[PDB]
RNA sequence: UAUAGUUUCUUUACUUAUUCAAUGAAGCGGAGCUGGAAUUCAUUUUCCACGUUCUAGCAUUCAAGGUCCCAUUCGGGGCUGA
RNA sequence: GUCUAAUUAAAACAUAGCAUUGCGAUGGUCAGAAAGUGAUGUUGACGCAAUGUGAUUUCUGCCCAGUGCUCUGAAUGUCAAA
C-alpha cells in the first residue's frame, strides 16, 4: 500500500456527504392557516373629507391597513376583493400606529364608483 | 511536428515559477495524526524496558498463517447455527428428555482475558496468543511471566483485529486453545514447538534487554558523520 | 465615476491599443523597446555563454 | 498613595502607539528557499514617507517563485537606493547597496543595516534613521559573527542572519534642533502620547516620589535600587554614577 | 481474572514500565485538548471499581487541571 | 603523598520532555549524477559548484517537447522533462 | 501656550534647548486574578523608558565621610529551609 500524491501543503476538510432529514414525526401537526389574506391586510376604508377629496379627484382610494403589510400584498389584495387594477400604491405610518395606504387606480376604473359599490362615501 | 517547438523552461531559483511538485512531507497535517506519529516516535525513541519489546517480537507470518489456519479449524459457532442447534435440541430433549447432551461437546476456541487467565491460573491451556497492538498495555504486559511461571506456551501474535474477526468481534486482543482433537494435535505440538522456541527459551535474554532508543534519520546521519569524522585515521 | 464607467460603452473607457486604457503610451513605447532589446542580449549572452564554455 | 504615569503607561488606553498613517511593519522577507540556496530580484518600486517614524521606505516588489503573483514588501530605505531600482537579495547576491546578503557571507569592515538578530525574525537591529551596524569577524566553524552597534555594543549572532547592506537613511535629524513645542507636539502626536512631560517635583506627594514640599526639592536620593518596585521607579534607574561626565565612554 | 493483576501493577508506581507509560501519556494528554472524551478507559479495572459497566451510556471524559 | 568505599564543584555531549520564533507548514537531511580542484599512489583520497545581475518589460492554464500506451475522433492517459 | 469650572491666571505648569540614567529583544519600563495574556511595539540606541533643569550668551567650583545607587569577591564574619 503506497501513499498519495499532494500538491498543497494544506489539508482541508473532506467534502462528506450532507445529509438531509427524514423526521419521524411532524414540528407542528398543522399546516398554520394563511396569516396574511386581504381580509386581513385591508380593515377598513379611510372616512375623512381629504380622502373624499383624494377619491373624488385622483382616482385615489385610502385604506386602513395592517403594520404587517406591504405594497405587493396591497396591490394583490385590492385586486382580489374588489376587481380594481390599482396602478401605484403609497403607505405611511400614523402617528396613532397604524399603516394608511394611498391607492392610485388605473383610467379604466372610477374610484368613487367603486366607493358607492363598497358601500361607503 | 514542424510548429510545435520545445520551449522548456528553466525551473530555477529567479528565473520562472515551479510546478506542482509533491508536498506530502511539508503539510500540516490535522492533531490527531501529529499525535498518532509523535507519540510513536517518543514511544521508541525512550528507553523501553524490557517486558516492553518483548513484545515488539510478533511472529513470521508463516507461522502466524498456519495457526490462523488451525484456529479457524476450531472456530466457535455464529449466532444462526446457534440458534439453529438450540431448536434441533429443543424438539430433541422435549421429545426423548435429553439432558442437553444430545447436542454434541463443543471443541473451539476461547476468547476473553478473564477467562483465560483463569485457564492458565488452572493451566487447563494449551496455547494462548497475544495481540501486539493493544492500546493499554498493561492488560497484557504480565501474561508473559505469567504463562512462563504456569509453564504454558505464549505467541505474541499482530493483530488484535486479526482475532476478533476470527471469534466474530470487532477485536479481542487475546485467545487460547485448551481443548484439541487429535487430528492436528501433532501439528499444534510442532508449532508449539516453535513457539516455546521463539518465546519462552528466549524471555530471560529478552527480559533483561532495554529496547528502544532508536533514532531519526536525521540524528542518525549526524551521529555517523561524527562517528567517521572522528575516527577516521 | 466607478457607476458611470460601469453604464457607458468601450470607446468611452479605453483606447484602440494594445495598453489602451492601463498605461501611457509612451510607457507602453518604452517598456515595448526594454523587452525587445533585452531578449536580444539575453540571446548573445547565451550564446557567447555556450561557445566559450565550450571551448572551456 | 496613588497611581503614577508609567505606572498607567502600562495599560495603555491613551499609551497606545499610532498607526492610522503607517503602511504597515517594514520587515524583511521570509527565508524561504531561494535566499538561503541562491538569490532573488526586486525591484524598488517607489519610496514613501512612513508617519511616526524618521526614515523614509522602500515599496519593493518581489515575485512568489510557487505563483503568479507579485509579493509585495515594505523596506527601510538604505541612503543611495532609488526608485526602479534592481535589489538583489540572498545568499549568493552581490556585495552593493540594498542588497541583504548574510552576515557570513559580507567580510570584516562592512556596513550593514536591518540585521536580523535570529534568522526570522525579519528585520530588529539598526533599523532607525543614520544608524549602522559594521561587522568584526567570524567563527565559521561554529558560524557566527561579531558585530558593533551603535551603543558600542559588541554582540556575536548568526551567519545565516540577514542584514542589509547600507546606512539607514534620514540621517542629521537630531542635528536639527525643532525651537517649538508645537514641532514637538506634531512629533510626538503622530507617534504616541507622550508629551509634555510633567515634573514629579512638582506634582504633589500623592502623585509622585518627589512631589509636595514647601520647595521644589526631592528630598530622597533619585539612584533607584533595579530592585525596586512599580511605584518606586522614578528617577535614575540601576545607576552608576551619576552627574556630567568627562572623559570617554571607555569600552 | 486480570483486573487484581492490573491493580497491583498500578499500585507499584514507580517501577521503570509505569512511569515510562506515565511519560508517554502525559506528553499525549498535554499535547491534546484539555477536555476530551475518552471512549475507552485508560485504567478499566478502577472504572469498573467505581461503576463503570462497559456499555451505551458510560462515557469517559479525560481532563487536565492545573496544580497548586 | 598512596589507598577501598562515601559525598560535592566543574566541562561538554543526545533528542523527545519543556521552552522560543517563523510558515499559506515548500525544497530538510542523506546519498547521487554533471563538471572544477584535489594527489589521485590506485580508484578517487576529499573539497567547491551542482540553470538567474548593464536596463523600472514579460513570465500563470496538471508545461511545451520527447517518450509508452489507449481505441484515434473530437482525442484520453502514464514516464521523463524536474 | 496651559491650569485651580463656582473667591487665586501668577513669578506657578509646560516649552524648546542642556544634562543624566536603564535597555541589544532570552531585554528595559509598565500592566494583568491568571492565561497559548498584554502596552511601548506596524518599534530597535539619531530608538523606547525614567529623571532633573528650563530660551540664547557666559559659567558650572571643592566634598564620596553620611544616606542612597553601584562593582568586587580573593574571604575561618553572619548564614534559612531542604
Ligand atoms: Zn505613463
Amino acid at each position: 500500500k503506497a501513499l498519495k500524491v499532494r500538491t498543497s501543503a494544506t489539508f482541508r476538510l473532506p467534502k462528506t456527504l450532507k445529509l438531509a432529514r427524514a423526521p419521524k414525526y411532524a414540528s407542528k401537526a398543522v399546516p398554520h392557516y394563511n396569516r396574511l389574506d386581504s381580509y386581513k391586510v385591508i380593515e377598513q376604508p379611510i372616512t375623512s373629507e381629504t380622502a373624499m377629496k383624494k377619491v373624488e379627484d385622483g382616482n385615489i382610494l385610502v385604506f386602513q391597513v395592517s403594520m404587517k403589510a406591504n405594497k405587493y400584498q396591497i396591490k394583490k389584495a385590492v385586486k382580489e376583493l374588489y376587481e380594481v387594477d390599482v396602478l401605484k400604491v403609497n403607505t405611511l405610518v400614523r402617528p396613532n400606529g397604524t399603516k394608511k395606504a394611498y391607492v392610485r387606480l388605473t383610467a379604466d376604473y372610477d374610484a368613487l364608483d367603486i366607493a358607492n359599490r363598497i358601500g361607503y362615501i | 511536428n514542424p510548429l510545435t517547438h520545445s520551449t522548456p523552461k528553466n525551473f530555477g531559483i529567479g528565473q520562472a515559477v515551479q510546478p506542482k511538485r509533491n508536498l506530502s512531507r511539508y503539510v500540516k497535517w490535522p492533531e490527531y495524526v501529529r499525535v498518532q506519529r509523535q507519540k510513536k516516535i517518543l514511544s521508541i525513541r525512550l528507553k523501553v524496558p524490557p517486558t516492553i519489546a518483548q513484545f515488539q517480537y510478533t511472529l513470521d507470518r508463516n507461522t502466524a498463517a498456519e495457526t490462523f489456519k488451525l484456529f479457524n479449524k476450531y472456530r466457535p459457532e455464529t449466532a444462526a447455527e446457534k440458534k439453529e442447534r438450540l431448536t434441533k435440541e429443543a424438539a430433541a430433549v422435549a421429545e426423548g428428555k435429553s439432558k442437553q447432551d444430545a447436542s454434541p461437546k463443543p471443541y473451539a476456541v476461547k476468547y476473553g482475558l478473564n477467562h483465560v487467565v483463569a485457564l492458565i491460573e488452572n493451566k487447563k491451556a494449551k496455547l494462548v496468543l497475544i495481540a501486539n497492538d493493544v492500546d493499554p498495555i498493561e492488560l497484557v504486559v504480565f501474561l508473559p511471566a505469567l504463562c512462563k511461571k504456569m509453564g504454558v506456551p505464549y505467541a505474541i501474535v499482530k493483530g488484535k483485529a486479526r482475532l476478533g474477526t476470527l471469534v466474530n468481534q470487532k477485536t479481542s486482543a487475546v485467545a487460547a486453545l485448551t481443548e484439541v482433537r487429535a487430528e492436528d494435535e501433532a501439528a499444534l505440538a510442532k508449532l508449539v514447538s516453535t513457539i516455546d522456541a521463539n518465546f519462552a527459551d528466549k524471555y530471560d535474554e529478552v527480559k533483561k534487554h532495554w529496547g528502544g532508543g532508536i533514532l531519526g534519520n536525521k540524528a542518525q546521519a549526524k551521529m555517523d558523520k561524527r562517528a567517521k569524522n572522528s575516527d577516521s585515521a | 465615476r466607478p457607476r458611470q464607467y460601469a453604464t457607458v460603452s468601450k470607446t468611452h473607457k479605453t483606447v484602440s491599443r494594445a495598453y489602451g486604457g492601463s498605461r501611457c503610451a509612451n510607457c507602453v513605447k518604452e517598456r515595448i523597446i526594454r523587452a525587445f532589446l533585452i531578449e536580444e542580449q539575453k540571446i548573445v549572452k547565451k550564446v557567447v555563454k555556450e561557445q566559450t564554455e565550450a571551448a572551456k | 498613595g496613588r497611581v503614577i504615569r508609567n505606572q498607567r503607561k502600562g495599560a495603555g488606553s491613551i499609551f497606545t502607539s499610532h498607526t492610522r498613517l503607517r503602511q504597515g511593519a517594514a520587515k524583511l522577507r521570509t527565508l524561504d528557499y531561494a535566499e538561503r540556496h541562491g538569490y532573488i530580484r526586486g525591484i524598488v518600486k517607489q519610496i514613501v514617507h512612513d508617519s511616526g517614524r524618521g526614515a523614509p521606505l522602500a515599496k519593493v516588489v518581489f515575485r512568489d517563485p510557487y505563483k503568479y503573483r507579485l509579493r509585495e514588501e515594505i523596506f527601510i530605505a538604505n541612503e543611495g537606493v532609488h526608485t526602479g531600482q534592481f535589489i538583489y537579495a540572498g545568499k549568493k547576491a552581490s556585495l552593493n547597496v540594498g542588497n541583504v546578503l548574510p552576515l557570513g557571507s559580507v567580510p570584516e569592515g562592512t556596513i550593514v543595516s536591518n540585521v536580523e538578530e535570529k534568522p526570522g525574525d525579519r528585520g530588529a537591529l539598526a533599523r532607525a534613521s543614520g544608524n549602522y551596524v559594521i561587522i568584526i569577524g567570524h567563527n565559521p566553524d561554529e558560524n557566527k559573527t561579531r558585530v558593533r552597534l551603535p551603543s558600542g555594543a559588541k554582540k556575536v549572532i548568526s551567519s545565516d542572519a540577514r542584514g542589509v547592506i547600507g546606512v539607514i537613511a534620514g540621517g542629521g535629524r537630531v542635528d536639527k534642533p525643532l525651537l517649538k513645542a508645537g514641532r514637538a507636539f506634531h512629533k510626538y502626536r503622530l507617534k504616541r502620547n507622550s508629551w509634555p512631560k510633567t515634573r514629579g517635583v512638582a506634582m504633589n506627594p500623592v502623585d509622585h516620589p518627589h512631589g509636595g514640599g514647601n520647595h521644589q526639592h526631592i528630598g530622597k536620593a533619585s539612584t533607584i535600587s533595579r530592585g525596586a518596585v512599580s511605584g518606586q521607579k522614578a528617577g535614575l534607574i540601576a545607576a552608576r554614577r551619576t552627574g556630567l561626565l568627562r572623559g570617554s565612554q571607555k569600552t | 481474572g486480570a483486573y487484581k493483576y492490573l491493580e497491583e501493577l498500578q499500585r507499584k508506581k514507580q517501577s521503570d514500565v509505569l512511569r515510562f507509560l506515565q511519560r508517554v501519556r502525559v506528553w499525549e494528554y498535554r499535547q491534546k485538548n484539555v477536555i476530551h472524551r475518552a471512549a475507552r478507559p485508560t485504567r478499566p479495572d478502577k472504572a469498573r471499581r467505581l461503576g463503570y459497566k462497559a456499555k451505551q451510556g458510560f462515557v469517559i471524559y479525560r481532563v487536565r487541571v492545573r496544580r497548586g
